[PDB]
RNA sequence: GGUUUUGCGCGAGUGUUUGGGUGUAAAACCCGCACGCGUAAAGGUGAGAGCUUCGGCGCAUCAUCGACC
């Protein structure tokens, strides 16, 4: 669209960055990330550690998980695998459990610098309603 | 920047420095500040009625 | 009166489960090359 | 005591020289295509 | 460990105080008995101090002179710790690559160029020391031209911790841009010596192995451009 | 944080801003090289800046600001 | 639920901080009157009645006469030295007796009793 | 300053918030070798010349 | 007092302000136990955004065949 509804200035910074990327690269990943950055909070539901742990199963354990939402901790998950996740926000228990398992935590600008086009990324959405 | 210099009573630096706290590297969010200031400026209000 | 007793026990069991859940959270939360240690 | 050219400016100048060479080549090919197009029409 | 009171003065707001602290670190490293027992943590702390010393330098000519002198710090160390010193430099640059702003980034690119040039100059003594060349080429094989994305620093022990550091992509791209310039400046590109040709071929083979087995399109394109330089013996 | 201070200055409040009803905003800052409030001319939101000012003696100086 | 004349019975609480100041000044007045003494009396530990709150304990009204006799504190001296007495409560078990007796000897271990004159 | 270091660890239920952006310098993010390398060639200029 | 949507903080938790402490005193700052609300008490196949070492991997969601109470 024309403007994000968010008043977070850093969100608008991410929107400017991914507008530039979507314009100057032929990568559908950047366009999808920009579209999800424009979207509202109810349309960006929280993604739990267990849902990522399920999706990191076949050959995606070496891929970088990208979540345009907040990753939340799941108490049902007893063992957290090693994971490189790039998300808007992390809850304190989720970030602590990811880093305690040898994994890593990323923001979207570090993703845009390390992976400008989204090569070998795993885009994950949270459950609707 | 890790350290901030300490100044004396004459305005010249003493030579000692202090470590800058983490709270100076906090996010600067004018929307949160606007919301909380709008709420907090109303809390010393005396009621009026006819 | 037996029905009433098991409803009261269900309410008490819910309350005890809530306190056990609070206790579980506290336990989970408890489970030199730095700026403020090198430049101090 | 000479101020050196900054490194990102060196990278930018190299990319600009490459883009200028590609632009000149594309202009020459498009001129040739224009001449053959005029004859065929 | 080591009594280093000049580290906190390297990040001060006074250029004279920072110069005195830099001279203190100069005198610290010239002492052979103290600089012989240099572990990884000491050179990491020293390079953090040097990072902030360059970070607070203001004008262009002072920045160039400071980068030159931090590069020339290699010549005042015992042989047994030069590799650890350079590994500490590369670890600091890998830790703090994405945190630098766009105005202070340029002097740090210059610092990387000058340190790489001084490391290539250090290999001179066949006219080249094979042990020194092997150390420099291994350090080039592990931080900038690595086939692995991560580096393990120190050992998992009851006393020392583990530092697991990623290699940022921008450091790889900058080293790919500058390595041909550095080896031309210090003189590996002469056409008569066999040993210099072997060193150049080893570095070019490292770049090629980076090109074939990478997942970054930026690294692939930049290494293709780096191997296509007209100063290389293959493309000549 | 040049962009963040620019957003705070431009979208919320700046003490050096003169808002006119004629299609242009002005910058009251003395070190502004053009007295206009826009992104490139801001002396505060640009860390590296340069201006030209004249002293009461009549001598004209160039002022340079670094990060 | 506004069927009745609720306008004549709206209670606002603009005097909440003023009443807090009044309560703190009342505690200060109690401190001024009882200068070395605490402003509160000692109260026993009791178990909450129902099955829902049986697990937790709270403060009671006053110590049982058996608890005071077992702790070595006479009944008539106890209200004059800061201990609350409740003649209605019974112990009913050897576990509340021991707990409140321990509380009373802990109070006795940390008490500075002054002579009458 | 020393107690400013101290009292932000003493607030219960609050930790210092993590930003959603690591590097807030957008010119460092866009004008960097990391992004400029994968960028396709520009499709125009800032000002477009009028064709007809 | 209900309900829908936009922003924000925290997030399987959340809500300091009944009250206590504190104060430069109706402000601001802090929180001991409760309490309200909520959570607790991974299957196949086919589409499918996106990624790809070009072999494939496949979000959310839907259809269909199954599993448990
Ligand atoms: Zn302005």
């Amino acid at each position: 669209r024309k403007a994000p509804k968010s008043d977070n200035v850093y969100l608008k910074l991410l929107v400017k960055l991914y507008r530039f990327l979507a314009r100057r690269t032929e990568a559908p990943f950047n366009k999808v990330v920009l579209r999800r950055l424009f979207m509202s909070r109810i349309n960006r539901p929280p993604v739990s550690l267990s849902r990522i742990a399920r999706n990191l199963k076949n050959g995606n354990e070496k891929k970088t998980v990208v979540v345009v939402a907040t990753v939340t901790d799941d108490n049902r998950l007893l063992q957290v695998p090693k994971m490189e996740v790039a998300a808007l926000r992390f809850t304190a228990k989720a970030r602590a459990r990811i880093e305690a398992a040898g994994g890593r935590t990323l923001t979207l600008d570090q993703l845009a610098l390390e992976k400008p086009t989204g090569a070998n990324t795993l885009l994950l959405r949270g459950p609707k309603n | 920047r890790p350290t901030v210099t300490v100044f004396g009573a004459d305005g010249k630096p003493t030579g000692a420095t202090e470590v800058l706290p983490k709270v100076f590297s906090a996010p600067i969010r004018p929307d949160i500040v606007k919301h909380v200031h709008t709420g907090m400026a109303k809390n010393k209000r005396q009621p009026y009625a006819v | 009166n037996k029905i009433r007793a098991e409803l009261r026990k269900a309410k008490a069991a819910r309350h005890h489960a809530r306190m056990e859940q609070q206790r579980d959270l506290l336990a989970r939360k408890r489970q030199d090359l730095d700026t403020r240690e090198l430049f101090a | 005591n000479d101020i050196l050219v900054p490194e990102t400016l060196l990278k930018k100048r190299k990319s600009q020289e490459k883009a200028r060479a590609e632009r000149a080549a594309a202009l020459e090919k498009r001129k040739q295509a224009n001449k053959e197009k005029r004859q065929v029409i | 460990e080591k009594s280093m009171p000049f580290i906190k003065h390297l990040a001060s707001s006074d250029r004279k105080v920072r110069t005195a602290a830099l001279n203190s670190l100069h005198a610290f490293l010239s002492a052979r008995q103290v600089a012989s027992a240099l572990t990884t943590l000491d050179v990491l702390k020293l390079w953090k101090g040097l990072f902030y010393a360059l970070w607070m330098c203001d004008r262009a000519i002072p920045q160039q002179n400071l980068c030159n002198e931090l590069a020339d710090l290699i010549w005042q160390l015992p042989r047994e710790s030069v590799a650890t010193w350079l590994r500490g430099f590369w670890a600091t640059m890998a830790r703090e690559w994405t945190g630098i702003d766009v105005l202070r980034m340029e002097k740090f690119l210059l610092l990387v160029r000058r340190v790489l040039g001084a490391s290539f100059k250090w290999m001179k003594k066949g006219a080249w020391d094979q042990s020194k060349v092997d150390e420099v080429l291994g350090l080039l094989a592990e931080w900038p031209f690595s086939l692995a994305e991560e580096v393990r620093i120190t050992q998992s022990s009851e006393k020392g911790g583990e530092i697991v550091q990623k290699i940022p992509v921008g450091m790889r791209l900058h080293v790919l841009d500058i390595w041909v310039d550095e080896v031309e400046r210090v003189g590996l590109l002469n056409e008569d010596e066999e040993e210099a040709r072997m060193i150049v071929q080893r570095i070019s083979d490292m770049v090629d192995a980076l090109e074939q087995t990478t997942k970054s399109p930026a690294v692939r394109t930049r290494s293709k451009d780096s191997l296509g330089d007209d100063r290389l013996p293959a493309n000549r | 944080s040049d962009e963040i201070v620019w957003q705070i200055i431009n979208q919320q409040f700046c003490a050096f801003k003169l808002k006119t009803t004629k299609g242009q905003n002005f910058c009251r800052n003395e070190y502004s090289v053009s007295g206009l409030c826009n992104r490139q001319s801001c002396p505060l939101a640009n860390s590296r800046y340069a201006t030209v000012r004249q002293s009461p003696k009549g001598t004209i100086y160039l002022y340079i600001k670094t990060i | 639920h506004f069927r009745k004349h609720w306008q004549r019975r709206v209670r606002c609480h603009f005097d909440q901080p003023g009443k807090k100041v009044t309560r703190r000044l009342a505690r200060r007045a109690k401190a001024a009157a009882l200068a070395p003494r605490p402003v509160d009396k000692l109260r026993p530990i009791v178990r909450c009645p129902t099955v829902k709150y049986n697990r937790r304990t709270r403060l009671g009204r006053g110590f049982t006469l058996e608890e005071l006799k077992a702790a070595g504190i006479p009944r008539l001296l106890a209200p004059t030295i800061g201990i609350a007495v409740d003649h209605r409560r019974k112990n009913l078990s050897e576990e509340s007796l021991a707990a409140n007796v321990q509380r009373l000897k802990d109070y006795k271990a940390r008490l500075i009793l002054f002579p009458r004159k | 300053i020393k107690q400013l270091d101290a009292v932000y660890e003493s607030k219960k239920g609050f930790f210092l918030p993590a930003n959603i952006v690591s590097q807030a310098d957008l010119s460092r993010l866009i004008n960097s070798t990391e992004i400029q390398s994968v960028l396709r060639a520009p499709k125009g200029e800032a000002r477009t010349k009028r064709a007809c």
